Parts: C-alpha cells; structure tokens; sequence
C-alpha cells in the first residue's frame, strides 16, 4: 500500500538557544547577535592612526617633558591612546588649568604642526634664556626643562618688562601654552626676577587674564618646594596673543597649529598597534561592528555596537533539532 | 508546540531530508525517497532572513567616544556620567535579552505553523481518498504512482 | 499566513464586501449578495483599536527643553549631553522600528486567526449537510433559502 | 480566542477541575468526574514560570545613587540631570507598560493553544468511534468503561 | 446547488507597511505613528508666546545694546527664540560671566518688568553721567552706550568713592547687571577715574565679590583695546544690594523684576512668529504632539513625541489587500 | 451513551490584567511586577546604617555648628540622611566652597575619625583663642562658635605671622576645613588683626591657594555684616598641609581622617530609623528590590528596580476565568 508523510528538517547541530518558555533548546541553525571578542590591537578609525603616548601623558607630551618624543611632521590622529605606564607629565610641580578640557579637545585632530612661536635665540635679547633649568626635569643626569617652554630669568641684574605678541598667520587654530612660576621665598623671587611684585599678563581677543605670583613655603614635590601653574588657550585665525610680563613668566617657545576634529576620546591601553582598520575601538582592542551588541567593554570609541552585560545572545533560524 | 505539529503529532525530524526545512516522504510501488517542499521552505528562508537582518540592520549608531574624564572637584559630573552609561547598559541588556527570548519562541512557532499548514494543505487535497494515520502520514487507498505523488506536492492533485 | 486562512485556503479577498472586515457570500435560488459578520468584525475593530491606542497613549511625556548651551571650556559637558541625546535617539529609533515590525506581523496574524475561526464556526454548525470545497465555501446538500442563510450567519442553524 | 478554543467552541471553565489547568470530564456507566491532564499542564506550568522568571531575573541592576545636587549657578547641569532621569523614566514606563500588555496577550493565546492541541489529540485518537459534539465533548458510539477512558487520557486508545 | 462562503475585506487601498517577515506589504487600512511635518512657525507653548529677539542675542538684549528693541510693558514668555542674524551682543568687548547660565534661567519667565533701579539723573550727583559713550556702541552714527547701564566717569578732576544701595521692595527676584571697566593703558585709567588703583565691590546677602581693574594693552575689538567684564546676580525679595566703587564701575541703570518659570530653553530659528498654539516647538516650526514619534529635529521644547531617525512608522489595522 | 469532554480550569479568582486587545480581563492566577509600597523606614544599605543628621545639614555638621550632636566614636555610613527640618548650617554668613561636591564625597565612608589636628590650647601660643565667639553662632544663650574651627585674634596688641604644619600620619585621607573672615569695616579689621592688609595661605602638595580679605559694608545676615568663607581640601596620606597667615584665618581645630567608599548619595526624609536591612532606599522608606519595577520614588539609592510612572503591571499566569 502507498503512503505519503509530512515532516521537517533535522541536522547534526548541537546549537542551543533560549526561548521564553524553555531554556537550552537544541536547534538546527542559528545566528549570533553578540560580539564576543577583540583583536588585542589598536587600529585606525576613519583610516587615521591614533596618537600613542608611551612614557608620557598628554600633559607632559604637550609641554615637552624631556622624556617624551617630539612630533617632527604634520601629524593627525583619530584618538589618543596612553599606556598604563604613562607617568611623565609635569616634572615641575604645579596646577595644569583645565587639563581634562584640553585632553578632550586634543583627542582628535586632522592637522598638527609644532612651530617656534617665540624663538629662544632671538626673541628675548634683554633676558637670560639659559638659567631656566631644574633638577626636577632632569634628563640623562643633567638638569633640563620642557622642550616647548622657556624659563626667562634676570640678566645683568634686571628683569625688564617684556611685551611679545604673536599673530596667527596660520589658517587654523594655534594652541599656545605657558606657565607662571611661584617661588618659595622672597629671596628666590629677588634672585630670579629682581623684584618682589611681578605680574604676568596674557591677552587676546577672547582671552584676558593677569597672573600674580603667590610666594609661600610649601612641601617639596619632585624635590621642589615652589610651584609653577600651567595655562593654555586656543588662538583663532587672524587673532593676536600678547604676553606682557614683569617676571615669573614661563614663556612659550613652541606652539601647535591644529585643526580639531569631531570629538573623540582617550583609551588607556597597554595593547600594541597594528596596520588595521576598524569602526570600533575598545581599550583591549578593536572589535567587529557588524553585530548589534558587544560585551567586550562599555568604554568604546567609534561607530560601535551597544554594550551589554550578556554572555549569550543568538537567534534561532532553523527548527528544533529532533533526530 | 504552539500549532501542535512539531512537538506534537509529527514526533520527529528527518535527517534524510537535506534539501530543505519542510518536505515529504513518499512510499509507493515505484520507489521511495525524501523530497523537500521548496515552496514552503523558501518563504521561511525569506522571512527568517528578513527577520534576522531587521534585528541587525535596524541598529543606527553614530560616531561616539563613550569615555569622559573628570577631576577631583567634578565627582558629581563623574557620577552623572556613570548613571548615563549604566542606564543605557541596563536598558540595552534587558531589551536585547528579552528580544532574543521572545522572538526565538516566535521563530519556532513560525516553523510549527508552516509545518501545520503543509499537513493541512495535503489533507484538503486528499479530502478522503486516504486515511490519516495521525502521525503526519497518509496511507493511500489507491495506487498513487510517482506522477500522483508529485501532483500532491505540486498542489494539483486530481480528486478521483 | 500563520493560521493558513488568508494567504491560504481562502486565496483572495472580496472587494464586493464593503460592510465589514469578515463576512459571507451566499448563493441560492432566492438571490446572491455579500454580507459582513458584524459580531466578528466588531471584536477585531475593538481589539485593533485598543492595540493602536496602547502604542500611542501609553507614551507618557513630560515638559522638557532638550537644548543645552556650553562654552569653549565645557566641551566635555557638551559631549556628555550629545551622548545623552544620541543614546535616547538610538533606543527610541531601535525600539520603535522593531515595535512596528513585530506588532504588524501580529496584527496580520490576528486577522488570519479571526478568519479561520469564522470559517470553523460555520463548519461546526453545518456538520455534514454541506461539502467543504476547501476554498472557504460550503456546497449545501439541502435547499437553504434566505431564512436558512440568515440563520447560518446569525448562528442559529437547525441541524435536521 | 486566537486558536478558537477558550473564548470559542469550549465556552467556559470548570470550577470542578481543581487538579490542574487543562483536563477532561468523562461520563460513563461507572461514574463521572473531573481529571486534569498533568502531562500538558505541567509543560505549561513549567513554561509560564520560566517566562515569568526570565522577565524578573534578567533585570541586571548595579548600585546607584540617582540624585545629584547642584547650586544656583549649575542649573544647566541640574536640567541635564533632569533630562537623564526623565529620559530613563519615559523608556522604562513605555517598555514596561507595553511588555506586560503584549506578553499577557501571548500567555492567554498560549493557554488557548494548549487546550486546542489537547482537544485535537483526542479527536485524532477517537477518529470516528465517537460523534464530535462541537462543544469540546465526544459522545462515544460504543460503551467506554474506565479502562477505555484512562487509555484516552494516557494516549493509548486502541482503534478496534 | 446553493452555497455559503467565508471571506474577508478588500479595497482599492495602496497603503504599504513593513512586517518582521516581509517588507512593503499592501494593506487595507493603517494608522501613522511618526510625526513627519511642521508648520514653519514659532508658536506659543502653554498658550504663552515666546520672546523673539531680532537683531540682538540674549547678551545684547538684556544689557541694552543700542540696536535692540526695549520692552515697554510687563511681559512673559515660555521660551526664547533668536535669529541666525542675531549678531548684536556686547558692543563693547569683554567677558560675560556665566552667560550660558543666565540664558538658561531667563529662558521662561512668568512676569518680567524693566525698571530704573538707579535713576541716572539723580543717583550720581558727584560723578559724570554724560561722558560714558563709545564708538563701539554707536547708534545712528553718533556715539552711544547700553540703555540699561551707566558708564560713570570723573568730574572736576576727581572720582570719589560711591556707595549706592537698592532694597528689593518688589515681591519677586530682581536681576541686577553691572560692569567693570578695564582700560588699555594707565593714561586712560587716570583720565577716566583719577586714580591708579581703584576697586569695585558688589555685595548682597548671598553675593560677595570685589573687582580690581586689570590695565593692559589688548588687541582691538570693535576698535576698543580696553574691555568691560559683565556680571549679574538674582536679588531675592527683601534683600539689599550695595555697590561700592573707586572707579571703573559700569553701574546698573535699569534692572528687572522677574519670576522664573519651569525651566525652558532657547531655539535658533529663521522661521517667523505666528499666532498659533502648539504643545511641541521645533526650531524649524511647530509640530503636532499626538503621535508618539517625530523625525523633525532632536532639539525640541514642550511635551514632545520622542525623536527617532525613522522615515516610516505606521501600524496596520486592516488586512492584506488582495483584490 | 458515554462521553468525554475537554475543558480548562476556572476558580473564584477576581484578578484582572490588561492585554493589548482587551482591557480588564479577569484571570485565574497572576503575578505582580510593580513594587507598590514601602515600609516608611530608613534601613541599612550594605549592612551599614546611614548617617542621620537632625537639626543640621552637612555644612553645619561637618563644621561643628553649635547646635549639632557630635559622634566622638569612629564611625562609618552607607548614605547620609537629613531631615526637611535641617536648617542649621553656617551660622556665620559666608560662602562654602564646593559644598555640593563635598556633600557628594562624604555621602559614603567606610571609616571616619574626628581628631584634634591643631590642639586649640598649644598650637597658637602668640594669638588669642578665647575671643573667637560670636552672637551669630549662639548656644544656650551665650555666644559660641564652630566646634571644629578656631577664630584666631590678636593678643597684647599684635597679630604675628604664623606657620603651622600638619603631616598626615594617618593611613587614609584627612579632610581639612578652614575659613577666612572678611570684616565689615576697616576699624573692626584693625581691632581683630592689627593690620589693614593681611593674607591667608594654605598649601599642600596638590593644593595652592592664597586668600586676601575683602573689607566692605554688607547687609547683615544673622545679625552679622561681615562674612566668613569656608574652604576644604582632602589631604592625601603622607602629605603635609601648611597654614601661613597674617590675620583673618579661621584656623582648623578638628579634622577628619576618613576613607571614602563607592559613591552613595543623600536622601531628605521625614522617615524614622529602624533596625532593618534593605537593598534599596527611597526617601519615603525602604522597598523590596525583587520586582523589576517600582513606582514609589524616582530618586533611590542601591540596587533598585527601575522607576515607572505606572500604577498596575501584572502578568497573567493562569487562564481567563470563565465560570
Ligand atoms: C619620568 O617618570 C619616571 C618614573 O616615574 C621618574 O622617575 C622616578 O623619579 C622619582 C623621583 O620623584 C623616584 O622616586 C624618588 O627616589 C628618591 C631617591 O631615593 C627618593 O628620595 C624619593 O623619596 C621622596 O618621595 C617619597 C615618596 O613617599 C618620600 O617617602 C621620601 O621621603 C622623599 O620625599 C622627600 O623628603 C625630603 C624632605 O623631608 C626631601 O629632602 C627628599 O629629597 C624627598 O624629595 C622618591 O622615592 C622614582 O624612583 C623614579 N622612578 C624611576 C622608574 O626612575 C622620572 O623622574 C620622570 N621624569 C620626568 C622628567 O618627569
Ligand atoms: C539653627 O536653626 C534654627 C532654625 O532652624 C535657627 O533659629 C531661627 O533663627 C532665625 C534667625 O535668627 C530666627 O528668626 C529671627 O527672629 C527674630 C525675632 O526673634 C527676627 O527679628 C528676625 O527677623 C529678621 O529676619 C527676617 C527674615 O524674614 C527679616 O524680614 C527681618 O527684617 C529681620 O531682618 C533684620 O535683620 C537683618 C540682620 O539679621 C537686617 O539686615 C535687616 O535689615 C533687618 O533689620 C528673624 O526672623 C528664628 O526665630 C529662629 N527660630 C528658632 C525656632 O529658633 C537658629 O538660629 C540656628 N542656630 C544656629 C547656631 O545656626
Ligand atoms: C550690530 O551688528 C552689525 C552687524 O555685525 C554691526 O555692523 C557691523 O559693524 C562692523 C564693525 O563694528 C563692520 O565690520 C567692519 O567694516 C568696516 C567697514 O564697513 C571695516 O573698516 C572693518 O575692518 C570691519 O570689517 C560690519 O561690516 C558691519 N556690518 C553691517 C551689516 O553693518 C553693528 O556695528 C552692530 N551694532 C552694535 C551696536 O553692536
Ligand atoms: C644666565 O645665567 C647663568 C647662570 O646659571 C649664566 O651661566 C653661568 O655663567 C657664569 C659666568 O658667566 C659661570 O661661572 C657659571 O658656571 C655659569 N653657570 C651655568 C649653569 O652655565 C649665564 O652666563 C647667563 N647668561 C646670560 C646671557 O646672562
Ligand atoms: C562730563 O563730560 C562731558 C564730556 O566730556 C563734559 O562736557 C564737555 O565740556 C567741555 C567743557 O566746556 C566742552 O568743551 C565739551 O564740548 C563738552 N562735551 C560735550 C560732548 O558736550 C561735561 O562738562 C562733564 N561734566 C558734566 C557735569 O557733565
Ligand atoms: C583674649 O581675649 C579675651 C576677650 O577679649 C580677653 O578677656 C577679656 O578681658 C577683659 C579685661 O581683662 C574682660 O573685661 C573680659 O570680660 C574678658 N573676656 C573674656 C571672654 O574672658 C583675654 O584677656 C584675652 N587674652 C589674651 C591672652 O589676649
Ligand atoms: C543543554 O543541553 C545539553 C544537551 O546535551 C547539555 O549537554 C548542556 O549541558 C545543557 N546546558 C545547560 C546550560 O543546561
Ligand atoms: C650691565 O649694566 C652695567 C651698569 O653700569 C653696564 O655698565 C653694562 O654695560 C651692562 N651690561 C650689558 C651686557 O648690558
Ligand atoms: C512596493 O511594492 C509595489 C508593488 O506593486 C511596487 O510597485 C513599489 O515600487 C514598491 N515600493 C517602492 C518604494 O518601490
Ligand atoms: C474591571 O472589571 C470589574 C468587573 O469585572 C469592575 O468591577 C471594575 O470596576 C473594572 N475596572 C476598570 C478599571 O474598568
């Protein structure tokens, strides 16, 4: 006798998915929705490589700490990656004004040129340009100082009032950094600046601040009982910045012509760089951005899938596997 | 399960049917074999792929740097930032898990329904010229050669 | 589709039936016409309306001014705000898209179920006084005048 | 309702059946009584509890102090904080309300399905040794004692 | 033979909806969930019209820049709308303290009266009240100044210390604004204020700040190398505010008794103001708030539908259209 | 003839649930998802009791307002609870610097010891330590002052410059608070400190600030026309803080060695203390955290269910009740 039967597919599959009524249901075909792994490497976003700081953090690198490598080309970066061993910042103790804000703004740049804004060899004819070194910023056993700043001091027994201006002839922003030095006692103030009451004045079209040195005995940091506070400003194209000072000015020596980009960020990662392109960067490494969810890290940079605390998220495509 | 065919009166699957998701197993005097119903399996292959792509492709995500940095006098802003991250983390985790839990049950219901309709399609065709054994099989009362077999699958089964 | 009635054994729709969503088409010596089953269509009009109002009215929204202003030294606050806005945008976009996709599939299943149940209500009453053609029609074995027709739709079909 | 059994051809519930969710009511010369089908109800008792446990237990929540305090010159941060609280409030309220409405609809559909599969399981077993009364009952054409009754519930009804 | 058949509705409709299993599905009846259009007009929220500034931004309007229209009657507004052509602000260059915060707090007020807090003609008998004009704030080709401030200068060769007090006899907050003038050189400081070292002191019960002028040559903005910093405070009902100055005080002339409302915001819109009512305002125009979603703009004000990146969101109510 | 029927359960239940197709559906068995009630009591989170302030707010408690009860035993708390009747803060008028930030950081501590950092009787041998009382901070009808600060004044007709240092010999952070007094007139400035121009300098390894008193006639608050601004700093383990002062120094008398915990918060609550343990605290009382949602209050502390504006959220488990 003849027969015909109706049936459905079965496979050798051992995939299991969860349903609302039953957990651990063996199915024939399934697709994963959860991005589960990274490549352990720092990759390029939008085709541009990140700025990798090693021994230095953003503070020490932008100031020119003697332990940081300087940028010698017209660079650009999609994000900033600093090492867990990036402990070289302000080798001379002091306060960095709006430091977190400067970091968020330097996180992504499309152009970045370092240039002599106030050349040491010709800008200060009536001040001493060589005494401004310190054991706090020592390099190779000798005393030094920041590579992008200049510590002006008295010469021939005087520190005359200075007025140095810079006009931004670049067609982009120019980040100008400087410092204000605060001695520990009135004797050290007289030795370096030959007056008890000095002042620093920095002005532009949108920036206007006067700095008065505060002299007081403080605890020693990096062997130094004095402090010098650090300040910066973004100078717009066509604008003028003017430094007017009686003393205690840590004058700018190099500045940075830059074009800031669509806000990125900073990851702290000991992972190494590879010649790869990614759309999503995790502190542990880059991840594929095709799936809608990832559980690698909540702090990501890029065009990223949403972070979930889940461990298993796959949708069944086939049937219940009943062999 | 929900339509009573797969977990129900059709007790198991066919490892012999590699051609598709649902199909037939015929037995006549001319021979026997498994054959998949490409009409039913294709609409499910189309629908399931459209469902899976909707979950993946509907994720509109812009360029974002999640991390934000705060200093010693900005603890409140730091805690407000964690609230935004953990809030999104709680929401996405919960919705993603339930979406997979709820929609996987529907996919299995979807297959069950296609299996149930295929059985019902044959029963309406073989109105009463065969006895329904109750397990998904139909025992023919007349000699149904391969042409009559292929005519049941094609949807053009003559009644006498 | 899911219950096999609309895309299935009832192959197409009736443009002639303007009175409701589901109904009957009779053919006797007394006449012919389309009539909607107001009991079944009203329960669907009620159910769908409660579903549509649930999606719209359950959106409890308070007064809010989305925009925030920051200056040159508040870029982090600006990016945290962009993260808050873009985060809600991703959630609502994703949930809204899938919500329409998932519940539209259920609404179409709902009609399919209502059609098959209406067919099954008639089949249960006419037990064997009519042949089930398999296409949604019943060919009567006895003369069913308009009085008998109104009773099949009304639910009062005497069996003998 | 959706499968036509509960709100449909099995018009009402049995307060006499305290043993389980779905079952049988038999009447023979040996007696009559209510009995629950523990095989089907247990699979439903298991699935629903697994459904409810997934909704409650998948809520991963970390430690948080929601409130943040701001001063007279921090209103923007205060309103930005108000935006985050009201935003999560809108998302959770909308999703929570809709989830309970949608999944309650599915649970009742789930029960409807389990009753119809149980009804169809008995109909397929008795084939034509009993008349289908249309209200969920089967009038046997032969005398079915308690041994014959228990065999219907057990799933081992001999046809001859 | 007689027949009865079971069937379903079909019409001429061509509405299409998307399902999870199938795209572009033709259905009989459907309802839209996505708000898709605006009316291109700035409407009233909660029945209250917005404050639309024309040539001026919030800075210039509240200070009284000579190109801004003044409020004659006691007003109220639900939000503030400024034009992309609002380039008249602080016509004398300087820094506006907590400007974004003042904007957020003035975004919605329930009463707002401008009144002479320190009448120009009778409050300063021993200072010059007419010299305080500048070419940077010129109106109709002649030199002018802010209509709500007074630039006090020396008279008969002196600028004596002044102390003018105001008691808030109004039963609401009083927004008081004032300025401190910072000359470009010591000669202009001596000419205007007859002192080398002056000070401005503004105090209340919760406000306490002393201002020292910083004299330095700065780049010229609107022809001015000097600056004026602008300051404000909300004076609580019953409180007294005291101005004490040696010079350089840009004294308040008019102040504002106001009652702040449930926090609103500011939209930038070239769209025009209309006599319309809405529950949701978009910078491009007002939208209906009946649907749960809108795709016009993410930055809205009012009880608004949630913004989504979607282009089509409609739910099917009827069946598949099979004619 | 014999029959067998298929049917389903029904009971006496009156539970109702809402569905997407029908409202108010009577069902047989159902479960609640919405936490609807609290116990009206403040309980211990993480097994640790909160710090309950009574008459005082965090300002008055941490400074030692004469109306606050002291906890002379080493303590710890999981969160801080203050009453709506906590109106005792800074009884001498002034500005509390970064007060909200300090409140957020004292919200959770695992250890908290108050100790005499500068013992009143022997730290100031050449200054008067008994005159520093005021009618603004009166206790029991006699004039008093903060219990954790010391108002130094002249003695024998002079106020010599002081230099007092403290080294953090504790193995945790030390919260150090101090104040700067700004007299109302120059005559009272000479009376208390025997100088017109004085200065206060507080320095550590990371803190560097100079305070110069601003003398001006102000409105009287708590009967006082003078002001005292309050400042704080967290001194790291092993670090030194140095106070150098010419006058106007409200010197620290007690400080707090503490170890901060994973960030908690502050609730304002009229509710009372009970010997209970909870996982989620509401300003009205403690709530069960087993259900996924709660509607008691949006501002909670702990591992809490998500707050919803809903009033009924129940899932049906049984069938439609059709008797
Ligand atoms: C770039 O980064 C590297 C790596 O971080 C830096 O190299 C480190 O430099 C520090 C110097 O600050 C060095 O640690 C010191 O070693 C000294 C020599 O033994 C110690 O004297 C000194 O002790 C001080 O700090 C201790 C910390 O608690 C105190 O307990 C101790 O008492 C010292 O404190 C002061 O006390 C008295 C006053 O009473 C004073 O006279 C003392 O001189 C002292 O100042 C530190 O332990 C690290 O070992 C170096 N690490 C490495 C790997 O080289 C490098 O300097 C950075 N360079 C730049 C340019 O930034
Ligand atoms: C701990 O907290 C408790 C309460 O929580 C404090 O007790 C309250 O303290 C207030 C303030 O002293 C006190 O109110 C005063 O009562 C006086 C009569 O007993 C009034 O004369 C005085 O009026 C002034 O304030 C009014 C504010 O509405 C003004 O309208 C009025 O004109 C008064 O202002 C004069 O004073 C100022 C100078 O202060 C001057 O510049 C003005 O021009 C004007 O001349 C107050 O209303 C309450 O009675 C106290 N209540 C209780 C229950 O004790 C307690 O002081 C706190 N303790 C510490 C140590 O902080
Ligand atoms: C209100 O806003 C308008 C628009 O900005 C101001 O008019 C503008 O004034 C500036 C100078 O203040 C003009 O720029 C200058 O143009 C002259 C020659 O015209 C040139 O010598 C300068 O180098 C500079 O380029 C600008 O053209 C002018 N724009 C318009 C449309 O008039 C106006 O001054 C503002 N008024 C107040 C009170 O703020
Ligand atoms: C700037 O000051 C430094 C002092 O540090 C001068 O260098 C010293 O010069 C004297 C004599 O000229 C020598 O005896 C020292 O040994 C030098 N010290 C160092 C560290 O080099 C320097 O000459 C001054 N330069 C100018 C231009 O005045
Ligand atoms: C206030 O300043 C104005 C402007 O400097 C003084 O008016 C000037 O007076 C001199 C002296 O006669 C005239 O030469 C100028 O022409 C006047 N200027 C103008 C614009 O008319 C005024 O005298 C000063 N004092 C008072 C009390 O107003
Ligand atoms: C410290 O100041 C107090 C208060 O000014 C001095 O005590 C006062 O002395 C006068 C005259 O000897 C008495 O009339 C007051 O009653 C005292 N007041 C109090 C509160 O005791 C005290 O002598 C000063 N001590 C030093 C060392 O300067
Ligand atoms: C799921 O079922 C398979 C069946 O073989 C079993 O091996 C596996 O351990 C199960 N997993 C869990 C998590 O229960
Ligand atoms: C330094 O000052 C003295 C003052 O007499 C002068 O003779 C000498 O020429 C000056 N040196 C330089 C290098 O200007
Ligand atoms: C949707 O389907 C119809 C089917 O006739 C087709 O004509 C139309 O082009 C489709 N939509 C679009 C946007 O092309
Ligand atoms: C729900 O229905 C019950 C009766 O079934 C009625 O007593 C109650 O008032 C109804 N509640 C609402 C909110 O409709």
């Amino acid at each position: 006798s003849d027969t015909i039967c109706i049936g459905y597919h079965a496979n050798n599959s051992t995939d299991t998915v969860d349903t609302v009524l039953e957990k651990n249901v063996t199915v024939t075909h399934s697709v994963n929705l959860l991005e589960d792994s990274h490549n352990g490497k720092l990759c390029r976003l939008k085709g541009i490589a990140p700025l990798q700081l090693g021994k230095c953090n953003i503070a020490g690198w932008i100031l020119g700490n003697p332990e940081c490598e300087s940028l010698l080309s017209k660079r650009s970066w999609s994000y900033i990656a600093e090492t867990p061993n990036s402990e070289n910042g302000t080798c001379y103790p002091g306060d960095f004004a709006d430091y977190e804000e400067l970091r968020e703004q330097l996180s992504s740049v499309s152009s970045f040129e370092r240039f002599e804004i106030f050349p040491k060899e010709r800008s200060w004819p009536k001040h001493n340009i060589t005494r401004g070194v310190t054991a706090a910023c020592s390099h190779a056993g000798k005393s030094s100082f920041y590579k992008n700043l200049l510590w002006l001091t008295e010469t021939n027994g005087s520190y005359p009032k200075l007025s140095k201006s810079y006009v931004n002839n670049k067609e982009k922003e120019v980040l100008v950094l400087w410092g204000v030095h605060h001695p520990s006692n009135i004797e050290d103030q007289k030795t370096l600046y030959r007056k008890e009451n000095a002042y620093v004045s920095v002005v532009s079209s949108n920036y206007n601040r006067r700095f008065t040195p505060e002299i007081a005995e403080r605890p020693k940091v990096r062997g130094q009982a004095g402090r010098m506070n650090y300040y910066w400003t973004l100078l717009e194209p066509g604008d003028t910045i003017i430094f007017e000072a009686n003393g205690n000015l840590i004058a700018p020596w190099y500045a940075f012509a830059l074009s800031r980009g669509f806000g990125s960020g900073i990851i702290t990662s000991n992972a190494s760089m590879d010649e790869c392109d990614t759309k999503c960067q995790t502190p542990q490494g880059a991840i594929n951005s095709s799936l809608p969810f990832q559980n690698i890290h909540p702090v990501t940079i890029g065009e990223c899938p949403k972070y979930v605390k889940s461990t298993k998220l796959r949708m069944v495509t086939g049937l219940r596997n009943i062999p | 399960g929900l339509f009573g065919a797969i977990a129900g009166f059709i007790e198991g699957g066919w490892t012999g049917m590699i051609d598709g998701w649902y199909g037939y197993h015929h037995q006549n005097e001319q021979g026997s074999g498994y054959a998949a119903d490409q009409k039913s399996t294709q609409n499910a292959i189309n629908g399931i792929t459209n469902k899976v792509n909707s979950v993946i492709e509907k994720m509109n995500t812009q360029f974002t740097a999640v991390g934000k940095e705060f200093n010693k006098l900005e603890k409140r802003m730091e805690n407000l930032n964690k609230k935004v991250d953990d809030g999104f983390l709680d929401i996405w985790t919960y919705n993603a898990e339930l979406l997979v839990l709820l929609e996987n049950e529907r996919t299995l219901d979807f297959h069950d329904s296609n299996v149930k309709n295929l059985y019902e399609k044959v029963k309406n065709q073989l109105r009463n010229n065969a006895k329904e054994i109750g397990n998904g099989c139909f025992e023919f009362y007349h000699k149904c050669n391969n042409e009559c077999m292929e005519s049941v699958k094609n949807g053009t089964y003559d009644y006498p």
